[PDB]
């Protein structure tokens, strides 16, 4: 019959229109409720500002009580995030909680984009740069920035 | 909001609403409780304070 999962989806839905978007925007691509796209801006904080970073999203079938799998379409330059825009949040995987909701994900998103861990790095040579040559971190943050988020 | 579980959304009985899992006071339904708690992959605590089930 009618999954509890696509509730739990409905619902976050309801409370992300009533509310205001600020500066984040997600919906459910087309018609699926497990297919979403989202878009966060880059904060003012991080070297990502300027930047208008869009995201793929997908539900399981046993939403919330497994996390989404969320990854980026734009190319970042992110000690946490690699190439295939996969991101390393701890919230995402073995720290999940049924009760964070998408908001509260894409939120700590932007968290990790002004603030990553270098300690636990899923890029090696970025990490390795972010902690010997900041500065050089923070132009090519930048440049990427400009060049694909722009 | 209220008289909702959080989880799966649906109506919470006079079961489900006077059942308090975890001290802290988040109430999931008797449905939502069990699979977490028995469910191979999940954790089987509570997705407030994270505090372990007994
Ligand atoms: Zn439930
Ligand atoms: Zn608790």
């Amino acid at each position: 019959t009618g999954m509890s999962s696509s509730k739990r989806i409905a619902k976050e839905l309801s409370d992300l229109e009533r509310d205001p978007p600020t500066s984040c925007s997600a919906g459910p691509v087309g018609d699926d409720l497990y297919h979403w796209q989202a878009s966060i801006m880059g904060p003012a904080d991080s070297p990502y500002a300027g930047g208008v970073f869009f995201l793929s999203i997908h539900f399981p079938t046993d939403y919330p009580f497994k996390p989404p799998k969320i990854s980026f379409t734009t190319k970042i330059y992110h000690p946490n995030i690699n190439a295939n825009g996969n991101i390393c949040l701890d919230i995402l995987k073995d720290q999940w909680s049924p009760a964070l909701t998408l908001s509260k994900v894409l939120l700590s998103i932007c968290s990790l984009l002004t603030d990553a861990n270098p300690d636990d790095p899923l890029v090696p040579e970025i990490a390795h740069i972010y902690k010997t040559d900041r500065p050089k971190y923070e132009a090519t943050a930048r440049e990427w920035t400009k060049k694909y988020a722009v | 909001m209220e008289d909702y579980c959080p989880l799966c959304i649906e109506p919470m009985d006079i079961t489900d609403k006077n059942f308090f899992p975890c001290p802290c006071g988040y109430q999931i339904c008797q449905f939502c409780y069990n699979n977490i708690r028995q469910n191979p992959e999940l954790n089987g605590r509570c997705p407030a304070c994270r505090r372990k089930y007994d």
